[PDB]
């Protein structure tokens, strides 16, 4: 499992979304987590929405096993569908 | 006159899925 995060270093809710993946990475051995800047790196929600195939407006901006999965919102609901299911 | 602008918080910090935050470059 590979989970990739676009822009931690820029806002607290994006950090919380990153931290959720890192927290899961702490909890298990299957689950690997990756952080990539967008505000530093010169990337934006206009780039991310094209790559993802879906018009995005705001954060979070996460991908799981190379696929777009929102982040803190999607990820909490996804984690819940496993651990609270 | 001379004032400060403050935001009240009725909800708790509960960790479960806020979908937005307008963050970028």
């Amino acid at each position: 499992m590979q989970t990739v995060i676009f822009g931690r270093s820029g806002c607290p809710y994006s950090v919380r979304a990153k931290d959720l993946a890192e927290k899961l990475s702490n909890e298990r051995d299957d689950f690997q987590y990756q952080y990539v800047d967008i505000r530093a790196e010169g990337i934006t929600k206009e780039d991310l929405q094209q790559k993802a195939g879906k018009p995005v407006e705001t954060v979070p901006q996460i991908f799981v096993d190379q696929q777009h999965i929102g982040g803190y919102t999607d990820f909490a609901a996804w984690v819940k569908e496993n651990l609270d299911a | 006159g001379a004032e400060d602008a403050q935001d009240d918080l009725v909800p708790s910090i509960q960790d479960d899925g806020s979908e937005s935050g307008a963050c970028k470059i």
